[PDB]
RNA sequence: GCCCUGAAAAUGGAUGGCGCUCAAGCGUGUUACCUAUACUCUACCGUCAGGGUUGAUAUGAUGCCCUGACGAGUAGGCAGG
RNA sequence: AAAUAUGUAAGAAGUCCUUGUUACUUAAUUGAACGUGGACAUUUGAAUGAAGAGCUUUUAGUGGGCCAUUUUUGGUAAGC
RNA sequence: GGAAUACUGCCAGCUGGGACUGAGGACUGCGACGUAAGUCAAGGAUGCUGGCAUAAUGGUUAUAUGCCGCCCGUCUUGAAACACGGACCAAGGAGUCUAACGUCUAUGCGAGUGUUUGGGUGUAAAACCCAUACGCGUAAUGAAAGUGAACGUAGGUUGGGGCCUCGCAAGAGGUGCACAAUCGACCGAUCCUGAUGUCUUCGGAUGGAUUUGAGUAAGAGCAUAGCUGUUGGGACCCGAAAG
RNA sequence: GAAAUUGUUGAAAGGGAAGGGCAUUUGAUCAGACA
């Protein structure tokens, strides 16, 4: 007994019931995948400027 | 026929009354319902909504959290308002002389506040003193520290706790959790 | 109670909420944890990673009593002194009158240092102590006495 | 407080009606002068051997004539954005490039044209409702208009009509304040055996230009 | 029989467990019996403790 | 069976333009990319390293990382009923600066100049773009431009 | 409680639009237009009647 | 273009039927007219939303009242009875 | 080399002026990244609309489909 | 050369006939006409009159007439089906209880919480009272030996309700809990660095690392109860060929 | 001393089923105010 193989019928209508969410944007995006050499120095740069404003 | 752009007969989704049957709680709701209607003060509306919250949405606020809030610049002589329970905290050794208004005080929390010269009052006494919420600080406890939260959103590469009864060497530390056994998450 | 269940509301609705097509059969999919690696793998790989396999080394005839060692942090060290005596010790911080705390008698095995204690000397007796816990105790003028 | 405050309120109402009286008189001469200038401009061009080309229309009135079943998604979205969610609903639309392309997508579902002053006045007087706090409120008094559109300088029903026919700086606010008009079927019928063809081909949908006035008045 | 995010259960009920169910309905009755036994033993035995 | 390889169905997408084969001109390597720049992706068929997947052909993204011979680009991809964030490591041959804002930055500069210029003279500086408006009235003269009458033509074959 | 249509209920027509009294009194709905005498040029007439 | 020849199937038979020939047929144009649970206005029921009102001496503040919009439904969910 | 579909942008998380941090980078206070302080308010950067937006937990049924217009494959064709 | 009329459009021009509706229930509003007092068609019907006071209106029921109406239940893409069950009536007849749990909600107390294994007591399977333990929670992380959570107002930046100050308002500044994003610090594992000292092989200070954890960073849990969901049980009810 | 089912009596309808929906005629029967 052969049956249906594949179809995309009704799939777009299901997607538009609640979906198609535009991605939310955050200030300060995560630094995942950034060059490690840049991240090591930027950590030290942030530490130094903390003391300048604190003092 | 109408081509509706939104769902019909949709409820607001916000509590408009307490779920409980406490007679005294309904009296406080009746008092602040009147105040919120005829004072145009944002403090009264916030308190009225907070009285409808369930138990998980009203975490306890310890006296140490109260003491830290009073260390804010210019907040030393404000009345701390907690719509919920105030618990005791022995990790702190010095307590100021503030005034705290809360629904409930534990025996330890009440003793510590009174010992330092402060007073513990109810929310209806607060309304007489500050009908418009003058010189008030609203403190809320932590919601995400609840033990049930750490299991929400479980999945690969999510870093969430699994729902498990026994924790140990032989309980969910094999294949799927280390590269030596198939793969790691 | 039975009168509040949805069974009462399903009276007169044929399928009792189980559907007409799928129906409510005996055991579709097997019993218990059946098919954990074949047709329930997805639900096992997520929500339960690490279930299949073995990791550590065995331990024949393990007795839990050998590993009894409750931990107490420094931020709760003064709770072992009864409240009616805490106040006089805090205001009279001096040598030759340091209170003695027996953590073992209170049911603790090791003292860990997390919080901050007042600058008051105290004599702490314990079976075990962490390096940081001893330093904070001695910084306040106290001492740790090892016991068994 | 039995006669002092009431007298002050009556005095203020007298002043408000005087302002409305002068504005309506000024609007009347503005309409009359503009109509005569256009007519005289055509005669002058013909006398000089030239042709006077009238400026393109700046306002249209759009009426939905199709039901809510079996509508493709893109035209369906455009009808919702024009606040035409049921048959025989109507709204005013300002004519720009960004709105002309919208009308092209919904041609087989609506009938629109260029309204006249008489049509606009009758629509607002009989079926004019205001959207106040998300509620449909009839425009039975000038105070409710002033309380909602006074910050834009609109304080009477004639001022609202003036902002519509002459597309003013605050056309968007004045037009959105008006609730979409609920019209009935035409009293003498549609005049065609089959509505769902283009007006050129003997149907009803599309742009019928000045002929929209006869259709709307029968539906009003 | 595995679905949703739930803990793994280990309920041991694959034998004829219903044949070996012990409900302590006589908890109050046995307390009365023990108190009676202590009372009658104290009187019977001696003025001993 | 079916075939779903990495470069499936890219027979024409990754070809070079006509009479534009060979080496890459040097201006491609002299351009400078910084984090936050907007770039568009177009693969080059002669550079097989750092090549994007065919889905990202013609897509536009934002640079988030800079390396020796490549940059990192962020792309929003719609999967199911929501968009997911995608990060790509592409060599500079496959990207170029997007002009979708170079003509917008000049409008920002123009707005500031016009706002300051009218500050001393006139209120309502009117720095909003407007769509095309309907034409105003005009007069058309027939001096030397008498209208010419046209009629439909009869049918002919001319085959 | 009951919407009353102006242009058929005169009292409502006077509540709104106080100028309605002046419009009716001066017969502004039947205002005669000033007579002009401009004539089209010969080029306009010849074009109109041209085949 | 219309009409005719080309054009043969089995119970009796179907432009739906009767019947119709400057049609009650075919192509085209102009009006009047008929009627859906659709559209417009009004009343009533319910649902949802936004608001008013604790003042005692008369009873329900889960009360009373004002305003606007909405109402198809298998499998299934929830609520009030 | 179309038509229809399709990516991005149209500002306050913006622009500009001045100058602080670093173990990165530069022949080099050169640059990169992140900041201190100053200047510009909502005709604050197109249109229309917006029963407000955002977010979380939990669970039912379903996982045999079929038809119409248009595009389209196998087949003489099929209510295939 | 001078008009008329047709066609189209406007009037806050006038006026006749017909039908349906009368919601609301002291006053309050906006207007109109008047020198005024007042009046009015102005935020929803009143005035006058006749017949009958009972089966007259109306309800119920049977019948007649016009139009309409195929047999329910079930599986199914599709049932009035030439698909299946059903001749009729009464009574019986199918998601239950239990052990262990997820989410949510109510209640008590709260860094704790749980009297009821047991003891005391009793108007005697109830109610009332209670010690010592034990369970869970308050510390995690490693296979393990083991080690074990403050550089700092328990950190910085951005967004934040409420509160505070100024202000008629609009706004500006101050403080900012919960929560969201991000950069750091702390604890365990892993990979490195290897000081003062030495049972010369022990000891592991100090400083690091695109590594890693169901962690810390002024606690939230424990107990009882309810709907819904999960698993083992006869397991919603009835049914095999077998062993 | 219920129903299925049956006898007698009374009323009504019936040209290849019967039963039903909306509306009204006819027959029978009935409550409510007489303020
Ligand atoms: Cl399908
Ligand atoms: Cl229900
Ligand atoms: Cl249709
Ligand atoms: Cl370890
Ligand atoms: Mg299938
Ligand atoms: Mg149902
Ligand atoms: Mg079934
Ligand atoms: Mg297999
Ligand atoms: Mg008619
Ligand atoms: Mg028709
Ligand atoms: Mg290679
Ligand atoms: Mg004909
Ligand atoms: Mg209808
Ligand atoms: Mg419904
Ligand atoms: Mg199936
Ligand atoms: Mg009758
Ligand atoms: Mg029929
Ligand atoms: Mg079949
Ligand atoms: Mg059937
Ligand atoms: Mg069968
Ligand atoms: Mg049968
Ligand atoms: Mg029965
Ligand atoms: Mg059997
Ligand atoms: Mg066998
Ligand atoms: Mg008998
Ligand atoms: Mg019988």
């Amino acid at each position: 007994a052969k049956s249906k193989n594949h179809t995309a019928h009704n799939q777009t209508r299901k997607a538009h019931r609640n979906g198609i969410k535009k991605p939310k944007t955050y200030k300060y995006p995560s630094l995942k995948g950034v060059d490690p050499k840049f991240r090591r120095n930027h950590k030290h740069a942030l530490h130094g400027t903390a003391k300048a404003l604190a003092a | 026929g109408i081509d509706h752009t939104s769902k019909q007969h949709k409820r607001s989704g916000h509590r408009t009354a307490p779920k409980s049957d406490n007679v005294y709680l309904k009296l406080l709701v009746k008092l602040y319902t009147f105040l919120a209607r005829r004072t145009d003060a944002p403090f009264n509306k916030v308190v009225l909504k907070a009285l409808f919250l369930s138990k998980i949405n009203r975490p306890p606020v310890s006296v140490s959290r109260i003491a830290r809030a009073l260390k804010q610049e210019g907040a030393a002589n404000k009345t701390v308002v907690v719509v919920g329970t105030v618990t005791d905290d022995a990790r702190i050794f010095e307590f100021p002389k503030t005034t705290v208004a809360a629904l409930r005080f534990t025996a330890g929390a009440r003793a510590k506040i009174v010992k330092a010269g402060g007073e513990c009052i109810t929310l209806d006494q607060l309304a007489v003193r500050a009908p418009k919420g003058q010189n008030t600080l609203i403190l809320r406890g932590p919601r995400n520290s609840r033990e049930a939260v750490r299991h929400f959103g479980m999945g690969p590469h999510k870093g969430k706790a699994p729902r498990i009864l026994s924790t140990g060497r032989k309980f969910e530390r094999a294949r799927g959790r280390r590269r030596s056994k198939g793969f790691k998450v | 109670p039975s009168r509040f269940t949805k069974t009462r509301k399903h009276r007169g609705h044929v399928s009792a909420g189980k559907g007409r097509i799928g129906k409510h059969r005996k055991h579709p999919g097997g019993r218990g944890m059946a098919g954990g690696q074949h047709h329930h793998r997805i639900n096992m790989d997520k929500y339960h990673p690490g279930y299949f396999g073995k990791v550590g080394m065995r331990y024949f005839h393990k007795q839990q009593a050998h590993f009894w060692k409750p931990v107490l942090n420094l931020d709760k060290l003064w709770t072992l002194i009864p409240e009616d005596k805490r106040d006089q010790y805090l205001k009279s911080a001096s040598k030759e009158t340091a209170p003695v705390i027996d953590t073992l008698a209170a049911g603790y095995g090791k003292i860990l240092g997390k919080g901050r204690i007042p600058n008051v000397p105290v004599i702490v007796k314990a079976r075990f102590v962490s390096k940081l816990a001893e330093e904070k105790i001695r910084a306040a003028g106290g001492v740790v006495e090892l016991i068994a | 407080q039995v006669a002092a405050e009431r007298a002050a309120r009556k005095a203020a109402n007298k002043e408000k009606r005087a302002i409305i009286l002068e504005r309506n008189a000024a609007y009347q001469k503005e309409y009359e002068t503009a109509e005569r200038n256009i007519i005289q401009a055509k005669r002058d061009a013909k006398a000089a051997g030239s042709y006077y080309v009238e400026a393109q229309h700046k306002l249209v009135f759009v009426v939905r004539i199709k039901g809510i079943n079996k509508i493709p998604p893109k035209p369906r979205k455009v009808l919702q954005l024009l606040r035409l969610t049921r048959i025989n609903s109507g709204t005013f639309v300002k004519v720009t490039k960004a709105t002309l392309e919208l009308l092209k997508l919904i041609e087989p579902y609506v009938a629109y044209g260029y309204p006249s002053y008489s049509t606009i006045r009758q629509l607002v007087y009989k079926r004019g409702f205001g959207k106040i706090n998300k509620q449909r409120v009839p425009l039975s008094d000038n105070a409710i208009i002033e309380a909602n559109l006074g910050k834009y300088g609109i304080l009477s029903i004639d001022d609202l009509i003036h902002e519509i026919i002459t597309v003013g700086p605050h056309f968007k606010q004045a037009n959105n304040f008006l609730w979409p008009f609920k019209l009935s079927n035409p009293s003498g019928g549609w005049g065609v055996p089959r509505k769902f063809k283009h007006f050129i081909q003997g149907g009803s949908f599309g742009n019928r230009e000045e002929f929209i006035n006869k259709l709307v008045k029968s539906m009003n | 029989a595995i679905s949703k995010n739930l803990p793994i259960l280990k309920n041991h009920f694959r034998k004829h467990w219903q044949e070996r169910v012990k409900v302590h309905f006589d908890q109050a009755g046995k307390k009365v019996s023990r108190r009676n036994a202590r009372a009658t033993r104290a009187a019977k035995i001696a003025p001993r403790p | 069976g079916k075939s779903h390889g990495y470069r499936s169905r890219t027979r024409y997408m990754f070809q070079r333009d006509f009479r534009k084969h060979g080496a890459v001109h040097l201006s491609t390597y002299l351009k400078v990319y910084k984090v936050g720049d907007i770039v568009d992706i177009k693969a080059n068929g002669s550079i097989q390293k750092g090549m994007p997947h065919k889905f990202y052909q013609g897509k536009t993204g934002v640079v988030y990382n800079v390396t020796k011979s490549s940059v990192g680009v962020i792309i929003n991809k719609m999967v199911g009923n929501r968009y997911l964030e995608k990060r790509l490591n592409l060599r500079v041959e496959h990207i170029k600066h997007s002009k979708c804002r170079q003509e917008f930055l000049e409008r920002v500069k123009a707005n500031a100049a016009k706002r300051a210029e009218a500050k001393a003279q006139g209120v309502a500086v009117q720095l909003k773009r407007q769509p095309a408006q309907p034409r105003e009235s005009r007069i058309v003269s027939t001096e030397g431009n008498v209208p010419q009458t046209l009629a439909p033509v009869p049918y002919e074959t001319f085959i | 409680v009951l919407k009353k249509n102006p242009l058929k209920n005169k009292q409502v027509l006077l509540r709104l639009n106080p100028y309605a009294k002046v419009f009716a009194a001066e017969k502004l709905g039947s205002k005669k237009a000033e007579k002009t005498g401009t004539k089209p040029a010969a080029v306009f007439t010849e074009t109109l009647k041209h085949d």
